[PDB]
């Protein structure tokens, strides 16, 4: 099921010097304090200043194993949507009052998440699941 | 040694497993010092994706099961990181399950928060991996340096 | 899925410049992984013949006999093999060398004074001054005479300088030749060089019609960059005609109106030897016993 | 090897008590019973299989004198002795599988009398041993039997009195 | 000293280009480049062989005793 | 010839769905081209080759597999391919040489 959704907006991009990485910035355009940071990887998905995401994070695809190779003709919920990340959860933080930051990573891939209505469905996690939108 | 007392105690007392930590100060004199890590650079950071038969490979050559270094039926690995027609995978990854498959069960991992020698104004600006941490011990964030 | 009909019209061969010496070749359609499979089985596990045993008599010579002893072994053997079967290693040389297995080999040469008038030069001052490999000759032993009537098993390269002599001295020595890998030494690489390249992949992005259309080709090779007018965009034309120099990354403003890449599934090869085999030859010496490399594993009983 | 001692000390000789030779070994046929009741409780334990070189060959040793003396193995009345289409019918599919790790020549000698006289049935598990199928000397000791065929002729003017040929 | 046959790490037998090289800078007034260069040399690890090759034979083929002086 | 095949049976399960496979003599001329065949079997989720000691020459693989297939069985399919891999450099191949 899905525990996060709202349509995000990127600020700017900058390169770090690396190869396959820009870090994006990215506001949203519901809520005016929600300022997501994002380590993209530009290879899969090329962003630029000013494009239109959709950054919802769910947890699972509907015993579940491990991850068998996609096989032909599977039912994933993140069949329609393209690059999708897999991390976990491991620092939370406090801000001003009714908003809950937290930090967020993908094998050194780091996110920020402001925000205020992730405090009654999302926490600490293990296994949540990218599906970006474009 | 010419007598087999002596084999009890110099593979139990002047193994290397009990001399890594040196009585002098405190400071430890053993590992890999000069090519695997500059390497260790050019591994774990994000300017190193691997596919799977790049994640595959790379720690078949490492383990060896046959030798014995699995300790619950096999090997196994975790799920990837992309999820895409590639399955990429992570440096970050690269570390993680190699550092899980030859732990025995019953055992959690280990957490470390430790430092490098790096300091991120030389990875551009405003990204820490400086830092590192392991969470169930996996480089989460940060590259692994000399320190 | 896998299919192997869904890599048969995958893969495509073309041939560039084939020569008896050189062969251009155009293998596309393969992986790296395979780019040594039939790059390794040119160099080293291919059947080479080339004399191993020196059976010396006397080496007069200033030149002294270690030094001399492995080059009529190392000397390129103008020989085809499968004419010469494998070699028994450990049996006395009774039974380990017989006409299957020996190519005879000699070596003789007597030099001496020529009285002759005068930097005076030595092969116009002595008779049989400069051995060379011409003079190394091939008699059979055995049961053979006829295989080699229509070949006698030349020295593929007559000019060897082997040895210059003085007056005085002499030579006279039996090498005993045999198969061999190159696994073992490097006399038995019956390729001089196998190694390969990709084919670039240059990319533009911008067109550099104009003044760039005579600077993207000055640091470039000439025949790569097809400048076409000071319109119609200029196609760079030709793309295996070019090394990767990426002398244009040393250029400040190049560095982004182009890029340059490598198609990781376009090979081409460049595999020459020493006049002994051939291009047009050994194809089917890396390919057809790694053929018998495979289905010799399939077929053996699982132990233990 | 001491109870390999006891292999063709029963099978190629002519003067035995042989109605002693079930009654005084019967503590064999009772390790047989011994074996099966509280020893396969352990095998997934810590180890191997080759920590029961007593079984592989006392068991093979009763089992030497299975292709030797048949007319032995039956009784006047009809039945077997001592129940064998049970007693070496339990020990097939245990956890130690005593039809994969053998002997050539004795134990693949269980191809012909087994059919023929109806005593158990092995034929579609020998295509199966050899798929899963110190130590690398260990066969030394499990592969020479002590009281072997006699070679010379003239010693076998003492000893061809009680040695009768293969029937 | 002498030439080594098949070229260190090329494969190449260079040593029928040695004689050649030297008639092409007795008499035929070639230079040293592209008088080496007109030889069929490919690579440029067999360049040297030819280029550095110092000829040494000469200080021991001018010790000779099995003949006077 | 039995040095060849050799189920090293120290790292296998009962059933057998994975096993080290020790072959003798080889480099990686068949590691680095029986791993590019193996993932082509569907039913492959691990496999890689290793070298025992760097300087005398020995190989030892390992495949790994889901239900319905051993170890043994995905090597079949691995070399029955590789039987196909340099016959297609062979049979589309001889055409090219023909007409130079
Ligand atoms: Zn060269």
């Amino acid at each position: 099921n899905t525990l996060f959704d709202d349509i995000f907006q990127v600020s700017e991009v900058d390169p770090g010097r690396y190869n396959k990485v820009c870090r994006i910035e990215a506001a949203s355009t519901t809520q005016d304090q929600c300022k997501l940071t994002l380590d993209i990887n530009v290879e899969l998905f090329p962003v630029a200043a000013q494009d239109s995401l959709t950054v919802t994070i769910a947890s699972s695809l509907n015993a579940t194993r491990s991850w068998r190779p996609p096989q032909a003709g599977d039912r994933s919920l993140a069949d329609d949507y393209d690059y999708v990340m897999y991390g976990t959860a491991y620092k939370f933080e406090e801000v001003s009052k009714d908003l809950i930051a937290v930090y967020y990573s993908f094998g050194g891939l780091l996110m920020r998440l402001e925000g205020n209505y992730r405090n009654l469905n999302n926490l600490k996690q293990e296994n949540a699941y990218l599906l970006i939108r474009r | 040694p010419q007598n087999e007392n002596a084999r009890a105690e110099a593979l139990n007392l002047a193994n290397t497993d009990s001399q890594y930590l040196t009585p002098t100060s405190g400071s430890p004199v053993r590992g890999l010092i000069q090519d695997h890590i500059s390497a260790g650079v050019w591994l774990t950071s994000k300017d190193s994706f691997f596919t799977r038969e790049q994640y595959q490979q790379y720690i078949y050559g490492c383990i060896r099961p046959e030798d014995g270094h699995t300790t619950r039926s096999k090997i196994v690995t975790l799920p990837p990181t992309i999820f895409k027609p590639y399955p990429l995978w992570t440096g970050k990854q690269i570390i993680t399950t190699v550092l899980l498959n030859v732990t025995p069960p019953d055992m959690p991992g280990i957490n470390l928060i430790s430092k490098n020698k790096i300091k991120n104004e030389y990875w551009g600006k405003g990204s820490l991996e400086n830092e590192v941490l392991f969470k169930d011990g996996a480089l989460l964030c940060g590259i692994l340096d000399k320190s | 899925e896998w299919n192997v009909e869904k890599f048969k019209k995958d893969f495509e061969v073309n041939i560039s410049s084939l020569d008896a010496r050189e062969a251009n070749f155009d293998l596309i359609n393969i992986d790296t992984s395979i780019a040594n499979a039939f790059r390794r089985i040119m160099i080293s596990e291919v059947p080479s013949v080339a004399a191993e045993y020196v059976y010396f008599f006397n080496n007069t010579s200033v030149i002294q006999d270690e030094v001399l002893a492995h080059r009529i072994g190392l000397v390129p053997l103008k020989v085809d093999p499968d004419m010469l079967t494998w070699v028994d290693s450990n049996l006395p040389d009774d039974e380990k060398f017989t006409d299957e297995n020996t190519i005879v080999l000699s070596l003789n040469v007597k030099c001496t004074r020529n009285p002759d008038a005068p930097s005076t030069d030595p092969k116009e001052l002595y008779n049989n001054a400069h051995v060379y490999a011409r003079d190394l000759k091939f008699e059979p032993q055995g049961r053979q005479s006829t295989t080699f009537a229509d070949c006698p098993v030349v020295p593929a390269d007559p000019d060897i300088l082997l040895a210059k002599l003085r007056p005085g001295q002499e030579i006279s020595l039996k090498a005993h030749c045999i198969l061999g890998i190159g696994g073992d030494h490097a006399k038995f690489s019956p390729v001089s060089t196998a190694s390969y390249r990709l084919l670039p992949q240059i990319n533009i992005l911008q067109p550099i019609k104009g003044e760039s259309a005579r600077r993207f080709q000055k640091c470039f090779p000439p025949g790569v960059i097809g400048i076409d007018e000071g319109s119609d965009e200029a196609y760079v034309k030709d793309a295996r005609k070019d090394t990767v120099s990426r002398e244009v990354l040393r250029y400040e403003e190049f560095a982004d109106k182009v890029k340059l890449g490598r198609v990781r599934n376009h090979f081409i090869f460049n595999v020459e030897s020493a006049g002994a085999m051939t291009p047009e030859e050994i194809f089917f010496k890396s390919v057809r016993i790694l053929k018998n490399k495979a289905e010799y594993l399939k077929n053996c009983p699982i132990t233990q | 090897k001491s109870l390999q001692y006891l292999g063709s000390y029963i099978a190629r000789a002519k003067k035995l008590s042989r109605t002693q030779i079930i009654f005084v070994a019967s503590y064999l046929t009772s390790w047989l019973n011994r074996y099966v009741i509280e020893r396969e409780e352990e095998v997934d334990q810590r180890g191997g299989m080759e920590r029961f070189k007593h079984f592989y060959a006392a068991f093979q040793a009763l089992c030497y004198i299975f292709c030797f003396r048949h007319n032995i193995f039956r009784d006047t009345d009809g039945n077997w002795e001592c129940e064998l289409d049970k007693f070496f019918q339990r020990m097939v599919i245990s956890k130690f599988n005593p039809l994969k790790f053998c002997n050539e020549n004795v134990m693949l000698m269980f191809a012909r009398i087994a059919q023929q006289e109806s005593v158990a049935y092995c034929f579609s598990i020998i295509e199966n041993n050899n798929n899963e199928r110190t130590r690398q000397q260990f066969i030394d000791l499990q592969s020479y039997f002590p009281y072997d065929p006699l070679f010379l002729k003239n010693y076998k003017i003492l000893m061809k009195e009680y040695y009768i040929e293969w029937s | 000293m002498i030439v080594p046959v098949r070229c260190f790490s090329c494969g190449k037998v260079v040593g029928d280009k040695w004689e050649s090289y030297l008639n092409l800078l007795q008499e035929d007034e070639l230079d040293e480049g592209t008088a080496l260069s007109r030889l069929g040399l490919k690579r440029y690890c067999c360049r040297r062989m030819i280029l550095t090759h110092v000829d040494l034979i000469e200080k021991f083929l001018r010790y000779n005793p099995l003949e006077k002086r | 010839d039995r040095e060849k095949i050799k189920l090293l049976t120290q790292a296998t399960s009962e059933d057998g769905t994975s096993a080290s496979f020790q072959i003798v003599e080889e480099d990686h001329t068949l590691g680095n081209a029986l791993r590019y065949v193996i993932m082509k079997n569907p039913d492959v989720e691990f496999c890689g080759y290793s070298i025992p000691h760097p300087s005398e020459n020995l190989l030892n693989i390992r495949i790994q597999t889901y239900g319905e297939t051993t170890a043994v069985d995905a090597l079949q399919k691995g070399l029955k391919d590789l039987m196909d891999l340099c016959d297609v450099v062979e049979s589309k191949f001889t055409e090219k040489i023909k007409s130079m």
